[PDB]
RNA sequence: UCGGAGAAAAUCCUCCGAAUGAUUAUAACCUAGACUUACAAGUCAAAGUAAAAAUAUCUUUGACCCAGAUAUUUUGAUCAACGGACCAAGUUACCCUAGGGAUUCCUAUUUAAGAGUUCAUAUCGACAAUUAGGGA
RNA sequence: AACGAGCUUGGUGAUAGCUGGUUACCCAAAAAAUGAAUUUAAGUUCAAUUUUAAACUUGCUAAAAAAACAAAAUCAAAAAGUAAGUUUAGAUUAUAGCCAAAAGAGGGCUCUUCUGGAACGGAAAAAACCUUUAAUAGUGAAUAAUUAACAAC
């Protein structure tokens, strides 16, 4: 009686949801399943509050916000952290580095040019058709002077023979500062080739800070190379060999399905018959037959038959 | 009659198996477990049955449940028992059908 | 008391189904599914079957 | 109702005097038992 | 009105010695349906003290409690479930003071 | 029933069995549900569906129906367009 | 005969009802897997398809045969002895057969308020004590 | 020469869920008298048990946490001691128990639940309590239970 009682449904709901998050003794569903910036920040706010026009629009409920300005500011402040969530959510950190997690810090930007009028961007989790990815994409990531780089683009789940391995698409090395044309093309650019009926493949862009120029002669690949046995590649072991001078700083990944252009890639240059896959569900469970299916309909016999066509044996 | 728990916690249960029959809500539907008209509990997936307690939030539309919920003391919330089946197999797998 | 009545489809089909009506009320008319027409049509009372 | 019985654990915790009486070291316990039946199971529960 | 062994049926007090109240209380006790006795504060204390003293200085290695609890001799075949709690002091509605 | 008939000295079929049950050659017997045509106005829709089905008989019931009919009713019948053509045989039966 | 409730899975154990109606957004077909169960009967239900653009909401029972009503689809029981003979009551000391049976106040102790003019126990004697013996 | 309805023959080997009886040896296994329906409770059918043969694989004891309960059984990961179990084919009999000891409920009986028993040894005689793994020949032996117990300051 001393404690007050929730006077509204929402109060209980907010209490309940917060209550659910906390761990409990009893089994539950979840178990099984700087200062100067502050001062400057405040000062800008006060100016915004003073503006009468801001008040009038708000009370007239006609105000609006510029999305582009927020996006750029969001990138500076906490974009690294949100990007990390997507990478963990999409499984990049577990499939790439065997569970190691790195916060992206370089605001990497990639877009696939469609003709010349417009260019398709590649954000985190975006959808880009293989036709759109036929040619290599423009990359601008605001390196600043010096600080050599290496750009690595790979499809994590596109391998056709070994599950763990993945296929390199193009690898640029010794990229000095912003300019990317000055990079050694160890791996030539290949169009994405996701098999038909194989679901959505996730392709990611990886940028590594380079302390000192290192010749990646082992990772150099002949240009052009159309052999999948040579495109097989593990990010995890590769980063081990270069972890001294390679530290990741950028991310960008997109999802793509199969497409008619994929048919061209499998035949024209890969020079192999294209693989076709289908989603197969497991056979339905039926209890073991009984010689006498007592109290069962006539359909019982059809459940355990394989061929729908009559047979005659000796006749 | 013979009301009770047909399937206990830790048992492999197929898609349609009945888990419990009840005259009153002794247990409540959970995840992948459905309700029959007679309030019996049946699995909706193949998996392992689990009984677990969790907070109860009722549909806003029904008046009586909301009033009782609101009248609860601010300190805590009421609980109930829920039944769960943990799916034990993947939905499906991709296989090579043809090479063209 | 209550009587069992035979509601007949008015879509021209012979389909009908039995329903229960309280003798004090007026003759029952319902929208019901006609399998032979695959549509929801009016069913109109035609005959009394028995007294429930 | 005659039912199966659960002995309190204290029964099987020996005392220092017990070791002297029976001459068994609590360390380096013996490995194999010699067991003989000396009573009948007739009139005993199943 | 039911009464259990050890209960105090009636209580007396005042500026009187036990010897004064010995006779009448003993007479009244004798006519009670169950066996009874007249005990002062000291006498009941002495009664409990002697009981505890008997248990400590008992020279019999074997006792009802140990044999009963450990099922030695297979004895629980012939014993009631309540016997383990009583420890042989109480049989039916009778209390055996001499039993330790 | 009649084990040895006066005229022919043979076993006799119980015709009430032949009028209610169907024998599949594999050894199974089919039947209807009792009451499937009775008081349908007060039965639930799911209950009516259960009643309409053809249902198999138990091992003991099958044993009894076998005793009450003669061998003529246990033979192979090659009916053109038989709707039970597929149900006279058991497939993938391990037991 | 069946359903609800206590004892709690026993009872000639204790209660309330049902042989229901009301309410209507009318509530299909088809089909994995299960419950319950001697048999019979009785329950729950994913997926798919089809109507629509939320299920019916309150919370039970009668088989087979045999008769009905229709344009295929339906309806027939205080068959309540409620697993239901299509339709049959008394009586027998005139009897018969096959069997199964049977043939509370005393009295003795313990206690002792009061009776006994006075005085518990000469003679009796409340409240009680005795594993004390007897007689729908 | 025993009439509520004569006697004889025949129908007729009437029928009898009832009483009585049912003829060599040896070996092996063995229920239980439980649940259900029945003009059914002196009977029968089904389940359940038991059993014979066959198929192939886990069974029995135990069993943590952990749930389900309210705040000793149900379930049964791993192990361990052990050898049974499931399924198919065929088949009767049985479907009234008795007594001891525990827990209850009607109030000493009368019911329900759980355990044990059917000496040739012992408790005097003694179905049921206690000692006792089968069956043997011996003028061997160690043992088990084992009706006895030792008047007042
Ligand atoms: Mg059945
Ligand atoms: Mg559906
Ligand atoms: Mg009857
Ligand atoms: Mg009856
Ligand atoms: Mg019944
Ligand atoms: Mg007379
Ligand atoms: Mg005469
Ligand atoms: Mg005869
Ligand atoms: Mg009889
Ligand atoms: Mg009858
Ligand atoms: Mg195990
Ligand atoms: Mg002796």
């Amino acid at each position: 009686e001393r404690l007050e009682k929730y006077r509204s449904f929402e109060r209980y709901r907010r209490r309940a949801e917060q209550e659910a998050r906390a761990p409990h003794w009893w089994r539950t569903y979840r178990e099984h399943f700087r200062t100067q910036k502050l001062l400057e920040r405040k000062h800008f706010l006060r100016e915004l509050r003073a503006n009468v026009e801001e008040e009038r629009a708000a009370r007239l409920r006609t105000a609006s916000i510029p999305l582009e300005a927020v996006r750029a500011e969001w990138e500076r402040t906490c974009g690294p952290y949100h990007k990390q969530r997507l990478a963990e959510y999409y499984g990049l950190y577990r499939d790439l580095f065997h569970g190691a997690t790195f916060v992206p810090w370089v605001p990497l930007h990639v877009a696939y040019a469609v003709g010349e009028e417009d260019l398709i961007p590649v954000y985190h989790g975006n959808e880009v058709t293989p036709t759109e990815a036929s040619r290599a994409p423009e990359v601008t990531y605001e390196a600043d002077k010096d600080s050599l780089w290496t750009l690595l683009f790979i499809n994590l789940d596109g391998h056709l023979l070994e599950p763990d391995a993945e296929y390199v698409h193009w690898l640029l090395t010794n990229i000095p500062s912003n300019r990317v044309a000055e990079g050694q093309e160890t791996c030539p650019y290949l169009p994405p080739f996701p098999a038909r009926g194989s679901g959505f493949h996730r392709f990611a862009f990886l940028l590594f800070k380079q302390d000192k120029p290192i010749n990646f002669s082992e990772d150099t690949r002949p240009s052009p190379c159309y052999q999948l046995a040579q495109r097989t590649f593990r990010t995890f072991d590769f980063y081990k060999r270069h972890q001294e001078a390679m530290t990741p700083a950028g991310l960008a990944f997109f999802q793509c399905r199969w497409d008619d252009s994929v048919t061209h890639t499998f035949h024209q240059l890969l020079d192999m018959r294209e693989p076709v896959f289908e989603f197969v569900r497991p056979p339905p469970y039926h209890p073991k037959q009984k010689r006498f299916p007592h109290e069962q309909p006539l359909r019982y016999l059809d459940r355990y038959r394989d061929s729908h066509e009559p047979t005659y044996g000796i006749y | 009659k013979h009301y009770g728990i047909k399937k206990m916690e830790g048992h492999y249960v197929h898609a349609g198996n009945i888990l419990g029959t009840q005259r009153q809500f002794r247990w409540h539907p959970g995840a992948h477990v459905g309700l029959g008209r007679n309030k019996c509990l049946y699995a909706l997936e193949e998996g392992i049955v689990r009984y677990t307690k969790d907070v109860y939030v009722p549909n806003p539309k029904n008046t009586e449940a909301v009033d009782l919920v609101t009248s609860l003391p601010k300190g805590a919330v009421l609980y109930k028992t829920f039944v769960h089946v943990v799916p034990a197999k993947p939905e499906g797998t991709f296989k090579l059908v043809d090479m063209l | 008391k209550t009587i069992l009545v035979k509601l007949v489809s008015q879509a021209g089909t012979g389909f009908s189904f039995n329903h229960k009506r309280s003798r004090l009320r007026e003759k029952l008319s319902l929208l019901h599914y006609d399998p032979i027409v695959n549509k929801k049509v009016l069913f109109v009372e035609q005959k009394k079957i028995r007294s429930l | 109702k005659f039912t199966k019985s659960r002995i309190p654990d204290k029964v099987f915790q020996p005392k220092p005097e017990d070791h002297e009486k029976y001459g068994g070291d609590p360390q380096n316990p013996h490995k194999l038992h010699i067991v003989t039946r000396i009573r009948s199971t007739k009139r005993r529960p199943y | 009105t039911p009464v259990k062994t050890g209960c105090l049926v009636v209580e007396m007090g005042g500026r009187c010695e036990f010897e004064e109240v010995k006779g009448i209380l003993n007479q009244v006790a004798h006519k009670l349906p169950f066996p009874a006795k007249a005990v002062s504060r000291k006498t009941l204390e002495r009664m409990h003290q002697n009981q505890r003293e008997r248990e400590l200085n008992n020279q019999n290695p074997w006792t009802f409690e140990h044999i009963a609890t450990a099922n030695m001799f297979g004895i629980r075949k012939f014993l009631s479930p309540y016997d383990l709690t009583q420890k042989g002091r109480y049989w039916g509605k009778f209390y055996m003071p001499k039993r330790v | 029933l009649t084990y040895c008939s006066t005229r022919k000295g043979k076993r006799k079929t119980v015709k009430s069995v032949v009028h209610r049950f169907l024998r599949l050659h594999s050894g199974l017997w089919l039947r209807r549900k009792a009451g499937y045509k009775k008081k349908l106005w007060k039965k639930s829709t799911a209950r009516k569906k259960r009643l309409r089905e053809f249902v198999f008989c138990s091992k003991t019931q099958s044993k009894l129906l076998d005793k009450m009919t003669t061998s003529f009713w246990k033979r192979r019948n090659w009916y053109a367009g038989d709707p039970y053509q597929m149900y006279h045989d058991r497939t993938n039966l391990r037991v």
